[PDB]
């Protein structure tokens, strides 16, 4: 069997890693910004309709 | 045996004057789009068609490039 | 690293590529379109988000009007470059053959008839010099990707082999990370310049 | 900062908002606080002062 | 022998032209999004787009570069 | 025998001037019609024609360079 | 023989363009935080962006370099 | 025997030495064209002259590489 | 053999970037100053960071100069 | 022999030399007469005196390289 | 042999890179003082500490252009 | 020998920094007179001693190309 | 045999690049000359000390290169 196989998946491993370290702190809270800016519009316009 | 070397300056003045090229006209439409930003399809469409002037002369240099190779 | 093909007339390991990214991107795209719901939550607002996305690059190009017929190709022609070029970093495996299953934009050939494609549609809903440029930006554009995939495929490659012949983690995992935000950035630019040069034949 | 509308009859807002920001008549422009010592025309347009989130919408003509 | 180097011109180049290519326009891009705060997300929107513009044909001089090695 | 490496820096160092002397004119002219749009076919015009002489200099550049490499 | 010439022009020409793109970028987000001072931060990481993005491909001309050292 | 490539060089100086200054001769007479609309004959006659003021030592540059290539 | 000739154009290429990258960073950082004299350590500091930033890359050019010229 | 060469590429720096001088002082003398046109002739005159004192010395490095050629 | 060529290159480049530096800084700090006259020590020490901030890393080549005159 | 090419490319190199030195100089004294043309006495004075320190070095770098042509 | 070339092109590079920064800070001063009158002393000492600080270093490389032909 190769070599390369397992070694450059196993940094490429360590790197998701290291990018969940660094990286799932920006991406969730753009997708809760996004998540929680189309709700405050829908409910204006209930109120308004109400 | 030079043709390499020949295709190679060849690729490479063409990417070094299609990168400055470029680089001038997208440079000067970031600032047009700055300074007047209702102003982004005149410039979008102008900024389009000097990218493909400044790439289809290094276009046809790179085209030109694989015949300087296989001689 | 040859090109293996079974058959003689086509390679056989890129059809293996686009058939298992058309089989990715369709199982992604029906698990964010499950079920209708008002409230988007979950991946339905992540698929609303792309939507409305190149809906906004559309409307940066074109009249709404004219370009509201583009969005269903768009959507799916910007993930499909997203998952293409994202396949190529995590196993990119080698076997006892040639080669097998490294990605599908990294062969020449796929990005050159996609990018043939694109502008073959561009034809269909739409003077020497005009039609060199025409030929001259379809290469140009299967060109683009094509390099700016291939190049970090083999440098990823290469970092791979000289990490398990004998420590360099970080080289690798840097290169990597900037490699997502290429193929990332290579499938927007991608799909923004199909949408240029479809606002430039429609209207 | 303090942002001050000033018409020739007399003054119009006179209060401090956050970002300040107008077109000229070479174009946009923002004016952050501690801004550099400029002096610009302005077309025909409103003026956006920034109030939080109420972008308080001032409309200019002539303009200085 | 001679591809070796020629290999590396045309990288070198390639390098160099979309170095000043990039520079020219993100350096653009931050003194506009310095003129105001406003832009900045269209800003580096654009900023991206060109980016790409410039760093899109240096790397096909890299990618021929490798073929030149090849042959 | 070195014609090959004539004709391949005549079209590389043509393409470069090309590249520089394009984009110089398109990134002037895009900021010309963002500073004021009502005139942009004012611009277009002496941007073609400006575009036409530095690239018909290039374009006899590489005709020779053509008649180089049949040297 | 030539490998390492090969190595050397192509990390020279790397930091050339590194060079000019990143004085370039860093230049304009100084005189954009003194022409305006509050907008240092944003100024700055746009600036570190930048330094990223110009000195992506000297970086890869830094490693195929040690290609061409190699061989 | 290195004739052809002494021709070629000539021929590409003077090409990129052209295109640098008609680039800018150009830019420069369009954003003046741009600012003020009114002056575009004088203009364009004293462009004209600056760019056959300019092309005159290229051109006699052609003519010196056609006896060097005769040589 | 070639080495020597390798190191110094590392060097030299190295010089060559990091002189124009932070004379256009001191240049700009001296007007800057000019306009608002009261941001002497702002600009004093991204300067410094900038400046390290540009000599940083020639750097590690020169450092893999003199394992050229151990090659 | 490489005389041609000599003569050839003292022929092209001049000539790239003289282009960008000459580019230099009509570009910026279409800015001149274009922002205050009743000064027209006493700027194009100076401007005529710049452009034989730019190209002073390449005529002198053609002469030289006719020199070069007889050598 | 081939090290006075690289002596002589590595200080040749050392110096066109000191000269464009100290250019734009000093070319710069006398526009600044011919801006605000009373700033004229404080634009003088950063700019002499500009100089020899650019001028760091040629003389350092020139020191090693010595050992690749030796060696 | 090769002396010959070296007076050449000494010429060349004088011709050109002369050519981009005196074309800066005499270009902003255009600039000059256009925005103030009542001071033509002492900017064409200033002018013409900073041409005699553009020129000098060129001028100083033909006569050893006269030494270096014999050699 | 090849030092009458090394010396040659450290003449060359150091002229280019003291012209190029003499042409910037001669340009320059006699812009802020052109702007204000009175300040003419101090503009005239601090171009001529960068007239010092840009050909210093263009100095040692012409006796460098006298250096390098005795070698």
């Amino acid at each position: 069997s190769g070599g390369t196989i397992i070694y450059q998946l196993l940094m490429f491993i360590i790197l998701l890693a290291l990018l969940r370290k660094f990286a799932w702190q920006p991406l969730m809270n753009i997708m809760k910004q996004r998540e929680e800016h189309i709700a405050n519009e829908i409910d204006q316009a209930e109120k308004r309709r109400q | 045996s030079l043709g390499v070397l020949a295709a190679a300056i060849a690729v490479g003045l063409g990417a070094l004057g299609a990168g400055i090229g470029n680089g001038l006209i997208v440079s000067r439409t970031i600032e047009g789009i700055a300074r007047q930003p209702e102003l982004r399809p005149v410039l979008q469409t102008t900024m389009f068609i000097g990218v493909a002037l400044v790439e289809a002369l290094p276009i046809i240099g790179v085209v030109f490039s694989f015949i300087y190779l296989g001689r | 690293p040859l090109v293996e093909f079974l058959g003689l007339t086509f390679n056989l390991s890129d059809m293996l590529m686009i058939t298992i990214t058309c089989l990715i991107v369709f199982i992604i795209a029906v698990a964010a379109t499950r079920s209708l719901q008002l409230r988007p939550t979950g991946m339905q607002n992540f698929m609303e988000w792309v939507f409305d996305f190149v809906r906004g690059i559309i409307n940066s190009t074109m009249d709404w009007q004219t370009g509201g017929r583009f969005l269903t190709l768009g959507v799916t022609l910007i993930m499909y470059v997203f998952v293409a070029n994202m396949l190529g970093l995590p196993f990119s495996v080698h076997v006892n053959g040639e080669l097998w299953w490294k990605s599908p934009t990294a062969d020449a050939t796929v990005t050159l008839t996609l990018a043939v494609m694109v502008v073959a549609l561009t034809h269909y809903y739409g003077f020497p010099l005009k039609i060199i440029e025409e030929f001259a930006n379809t290469l140009t554009l299967g060109l683009r990707l094509f390099g700016n995939i291939y190049a970090g495929e083999i440098l990823l490659g290469l970092l791979a082999s000289l990490g398990t012949h004998y420590g360099a983690a970080i080289p690798m995992m840097v290169w990597q990370a900037f490699s997502i935000f290429v193929g990332t950035i290579q499938a927007f630019i991608f799909t923004m310049l199909t949408m240029v040069y479809m606002a430039h034949k429609v209207s | 900062i303090h942002v001050s509308v000033v018409t020739p009859d007399g003054p119009v807002y006179e209060d401090d908002v956050e970002m300040v920001s107008v077109k000229a008549k070479s174009g946009e422009l923002g004016i952050l606080p501690g801004h550099i010592p400029l002096v610009a025309p302005l077309e025909i347009s409103a003026a956006r002062l920034k109030k939080g989130g109420k972008t308080q919408y001032i409309a200019v003509s002539g303009g200085f």
